[PDB]
């Protein structure tokens, strides 16, 4: 186990054939050496006797128990599960590293010395905010950006695939990404293309959801989801919708727009505080950028600001072609039609469009989508 | 030629390592156990010298003591008070009152003194560790540096100085500008070159979900801070803990006043902090309250102002010294087009311009590659601007 | 029985506290404001009952209370939300101060900045008596506040107080001690060991805290 990282030459070299026979004899004398301990000093099976030694010392019942400071030289004042906590020994078979304040451990059921500890069974939220498999297609699904797509490469994906480009130019890669536009444009589309792409770990919130319900809870949840973040890998933080921790006020929260501040604040921290931040890249998505708090939009903070517009009608046919690539278009239509019947669509008016329309299908059993779907889907998605 | 030659033989003494590392003992990937090989001096020895002789001594705290006897009064947790007794080994000395002390489960007597609790929020806001920014970082500043400096550092590096000439330095100090200024990167230059003790808090930290929870740990930071000698406690965006008193009709933000009065009374009177040396730093100073202005509090008031023009010049010396340019540019140039701009946005003008040679092939900037990142930065970037809501401090 | 200070707060309030506790050798007894404020309901009662009766028992014994608008705040009416906890503190403090079973064995010195916060009901006449105020310092007041604090400096006779009292308007008792301070040390960044009248001049431009912006072109 890591015994040797060296794989430098990388051919038939005899450099390669030496080095591995070298470690070949400091195993084997390795070997022969602790071979003589059990023929010389038997004394013990040493594959059950020292473990059977330890099991008959710790006692069946183990009492889970709970630490909250460390006295070096092997006694420490540990929580029992009542409250009147104790002032027991710690052992030797006890891997004295593992050992923070709070972590579970396991206690003796006589005099309640510490004898192991327990891995931790984590968490009802690490895992409501990480993104567990790919959710979707990759960029190709797209369409008609071109521009923006390169940008956020350049932010993100570029900084993690290829960590040379930097270094010959002698820089750090810029730092946070924001998303802005009108709504419905695909500011959310393409984080799902960047989590299909990516190999870190990617976290989702909504900005909706920040905000609580007793006072301090809101900035205490800030905390722990960097907290998060930073202790796992290179990830990536996504926050979407952020305009809404400050439009909406909700009688749920007992502090009122001086409490959302106050969150605020504890976020502005988080960007760019003076600790050391490491590898943890922000996207955050809105689409009221003219809402939210100056400060917290510096360079220093977020450095790309991407403005997403709507789509034009030659990127308008492209998303018609996507959305009904996989389905058994009946030659009757004329998509040409579809794209100037409002002059200001989205990509999203089209999916509703499309959509709607294999559901007039499926009304009358059919396998096909005529021209009168599309005639009465318009009528039914847009004008209400 | 070799070519399997050399990998099955590789490959075997690649398995002949792991084939007698079982035969040694490492492996039963455990929940909570230790290297085999590590726990053999309390293997049969102390195995029955920790445990059996030794006793689990149940942890309490002392309410009183009495005259003429020791006759001490003692209290747990949920369970009720004694009146309990020595034992040989420990003096009467330090046994004084409000102090947590082990106890045995059986006589109910003390045994040995404890160290105090320490409400372990508190206990992750010191730094134990510090950061790489130098003071060769905070360029274009150089005045208000000096002028910080003094009050920091040459009081605890040099304490002669000021003492035969027979004066009693200042003890505080808040940082303020508009934000991007360099507020918080002059902060860590100071955690860097100290050796004190240096206790950071957010002020975002302070807000807590019971009544009068929040005010507690600001006595828990300043009980913990008298112990050492010198501390330098370091405060950031204090606009949170307490803007000022206003109270009208419903009583709104109570709560917070009475953490940021807590705050005031452990800075002045009735025997005070000693030697310990406060930092704010704030974003907006006019919300403040004119009782934590005060000198004797706040005593320097060191301004962040934007750069004028050889502040500028000197920033863009240190984010781009350490960059593959072309030999042949003037940043003079640059900085007559960034009129009131932030150290902040100089140095997002750096890391923009090495983009553009990183988008096409090259591996140098140029002077033009300069003047593609200002106008993009600067004046396209102009609708956000973040400055100028922020001079006025409004 | 019972006395109340108020006024600006760097006019001096604490300091005639720390005066007291060091003429009479009686029981002195100092409490914080917000010391008066905890999360379990009953426990900040209990708390002051155990002060009048810890001072009841030191016959001798004077009480003092700092920043007494941490819980003096004054009571209203409202539904749906509103603290109620720290009413009950100051409710007990009213009661036993003056009410039901008086005494006269302790006497209570209370210290605020701000009166208008207050709840009337602890400022009747009978609670708090005398309620005395501290004004900023006139001019003759100036010149005898930084008279105190230059006493253990070196300062050359070319100095007058008179002077500084005149150039330093509207400031207070603190800021008065902290020209001492700055003069104190603009020397030393000289190599001067005496004071002159321009150390304290330009210690006065550092603690106005002026904003300095090129403006040289006025007269
Ligand atoms: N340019 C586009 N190309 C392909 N699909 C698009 C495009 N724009 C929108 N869509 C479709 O619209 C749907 C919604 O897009 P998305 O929610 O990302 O827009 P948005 O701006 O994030 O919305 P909101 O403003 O409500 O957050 C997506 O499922 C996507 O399929
Ligand atoms: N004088 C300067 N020289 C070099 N870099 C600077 C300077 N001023 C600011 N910076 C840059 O600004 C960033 C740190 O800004 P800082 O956090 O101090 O802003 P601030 O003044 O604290 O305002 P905020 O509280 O909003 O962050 C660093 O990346 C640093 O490179
Ligand atoms: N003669 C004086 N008059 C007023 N203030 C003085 C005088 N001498 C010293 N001081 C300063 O007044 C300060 C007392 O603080 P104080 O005004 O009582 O605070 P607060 O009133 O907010 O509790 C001391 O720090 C002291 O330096
Ligand atoms: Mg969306
Ligand atoms: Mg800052
Ligand atoms: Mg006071």
């Amino acid at each position: 186990a890591s015994k040797l990282p060296l794989v430098t030459p990388h051919t038939q070299c005899r450099l390669k054939l030496l080095k591995l026979e070298r470690i070949k004899d400091y195993l084997l004398m390795e070997e022969e050496f602790i071979r003589n301990q059990e023929q010389m000093k038997p004394l013990e099976e040493k594959q059950e006797e020292e473990r059977s030694k330890v099991d008959d010392l710790r006692g069946t019942p183990m009492s889970v128990g709970t630490l909250e400071e460390i006295i070096d030289d092997n006694h420490a004042i540990v929580s029992t599960s009542v409250g009147s906590e104790h002032y027991v020994s710690i052992l030797s078979f006890v891997d004295k590293d593992l050992l923070e304040p709070g972590c579970s451990v396991l206690l003796n059921h006589k005099v309640h010395a510490v004898i192991g500890v327990l891995m931790d069974d984590t968490d009802p939220l690490v895992t409501v905010m990480k993104v567990e498999k790919a959710p979707q297609e990759t960029y190709a699904d797209i369409g008609g950006l071109d521009n923006q797509i390169q940008e956020i490469k350049e932010s993100v994906e570029l900084p993690l695939t290829h960590p040379e480009y930097y270094e010959e130019m002698g820089i750090k890669p810029p730092k946070g990404v924001i998303l802005y536009g009108p709504p419905g444009t695909g500011k959310t589309l393409l984080a799902k293309a960047v989590a299909n792409q990516t190999s870190a770990t990617f976290l989702r919130v909504v900005g909706s959801e920040l905000i609580q319900k007793y006072l301090g809870d809101g900035p205490k949840l800030v905390r722990e989801l960097f907290r998060v973040a930073e202790e796992h890998a290179p990830s990536i933080v996504f926050i979407d919708e952020i305009d809404a921790i400050g439009t909406k006020r909700y009688d749920s929260n007992s502090g009122g727009e001086r409490e959302i501040q106050r969150t605020m604040l504890e976020l502005l921290n988080q960007l760019d505080g003076f600790d050391s931040r490491g590898d943890v890249k922000v996207i955050m998505a809105t689409n009221r950028i003219e809402t939210l708090d100056p400060a917290l939009i510096r360079p220093g903070r977020i450095d790309r600001k991407i403005e997403f517009p709507l789509p034009d009608e030659k990127t308008k046919k492209r998303i018609f072609q996507i959305h009904t690539s996989r389905m058994t278009l009946a030659d009757d239509v004329t998509l040409d039609d579809l794209i100037m019947a409002k002059d200001d669509l989205s990509g999203a008016d089209i999916k509703a469009i499309c959509t709607e329309a294999g559901l007039m299908a499926l009304r009358e059993r059919r396998m096909k989508v005529t021209n009168e779907d599309f005639k009465k889907s318009k009528e039914n998605v847009l004008y209400k | 030629t070799y070519s399997r030659q050399i990998k099955q033989v590789e490959d075997d003494i690649q398995q002949l390592l792991k084939k007698i590392n079982e035969l040694t003992g490492i492996k039963e990937s455990d929940t909570g156990l230790a290297p085999p090989a590590l726990w053999d001096l309390a293997a049969d020895k102390q195995t029955l010298q920790s445990e059996q002789p030794l006793q689990v001594a149940r942890c309490t705290k002392i309410i009183n003591a009495d005259s003429e006897d020791p006759k001490y009064i003692i209290n747990v947790k949920q369970f009720a008070k004694f009146v309990v007794d020595l034992s040989d080994q420990v003096a009467p000395t330090d046994i004084e009152e409000g102090m947590r002390v082990g106890v045995d489960r059986n006589k109910y007597q003390i045994h040995i003194p404890l160290p105090p609790k320490i409400d372990p929020t508190v206990t992750m806001m010191q730094v134990e560790e510090k950061p790489d920014v130098t003071y060769s970082d905070v360029g274009g500043c150089k005045e208000q540096i000096e002028k910080l400096r003094e009050v920091v550092e040459t009081p605890l590096l040099h304490p002669e100085r000021f003492v035969n000439l027979g004066i009693e330095p200042p003890k505080g100090v808040l940082l303020f500008g508009p934000p991007g200024t360099g507020k918080t990167l002059c902060a860590r230059a100071v955690a860097n070159r100290t050796d004190a003790c240096f206790i950071r808090v957010i002020g975002s930290e302070l807000v807590q979900k019971y009544v009068g929870e929040g005010a507690r740990m600001v006595r828990e930071l300043f009980e913990m801070a008298r112990t050492k000698k010198a501390c330098l406690i370091f405060f950031d965006e204090i606009d949170a803990i307490g803007g000022a008193r206003f109270d009208d009709g419903a009583g709104g933000d109570n709560e917070v006043q009475r953490t940021m009065l807590e705050l005031i009374n452990q800075l002045d009177g009735f025997d005070p902090r000693g030697n310990i040396k406060v930092l704010m730093a704030t974003n907006r100073p006019d919300t403040l309250d004119p009782a934590l202005m005060r000198p004797g509090r706040l005593d320097r008031k060191i301004e962040f102002s934007l750069p004028d023009l050889e502040g500028r010049t000197h920033i863009f010396k240190i984010h781009a010294r350490s960059m593959s340019v072309e030999r042949d540019i003037r940043f003079e140039l640059l900085a007559r087009l960034c009129p009131n701009s932030t150290g902040a946005e100089i140095r997002s003008v750096c890391t923009e311009a090495g983009m553009f040679a990183i988008r096409a092939r090259r591996k140098i900037a140029t002077e033009k590659d300069f003047l593609e990142a200002v106008n993009k930065v600067i004046k396209s970037y102009a609708k956000f601007s973040a400055t100028p809501r922020y001079m006025t401090y409004n | 029985k019972g006395v109340l200070m108020y006024g600006p707060p760097g006019t001096g309030k604490t300091l005639l506290a720390r005066a007291c506790a060091a003429q009479t050798k009686a029981t002195f007894l100092k409490l914080a404001g917000p010391q008066l404020v905890q999360m379990f309901i009953g426990d900040g009662a209990k708390l002051v009952r155990d002060a009048f009766a810890l001072a009841k028992e030191k016959a001798p014994s004077i009480i003092f209370i700092d920043e007494l608008d941490a819980i003096g705040t004054k009571r209203f009416d409202s539904e749906k939300a509103g603290d109620r906890e720290v009413q009950r503190t100051m409710l007990e403090l009213l009661n036993q101060l003056d009410g039901f079973q008086p005494n006269t064995q302790v006497k209570v010195i209370a210290a605020t900045n701000r009166v208008d916060i207050l709840d009337p009901a602890l400022l009747r006449s009978g609670r708090l008596d005398r309620k005395i105020e501290f004004p900023m310092p006139n001019e003759e007041a100036r010149a005898r506040i930084m008279q105190i604090h230059s006493r253990k400096m070196n300062v050359s006779p070319d100095v007058n107080y008179e002077e500084l009292a005149r150039c330093t308007d509207d400031f207070n008792g603190a800021q008065c001690k902290a020209v001492c301070v700055e003069a104190g040390m603009i020397a030393l960044r000289r190599g001067a060991t005496e004071l002159t009248h321009e150390d304290y001049m330009e210690g006065i431009l550092e603690v106005q805290a002026k904003k300095k912006a090129n403006l040289q072109y006025y007269a």
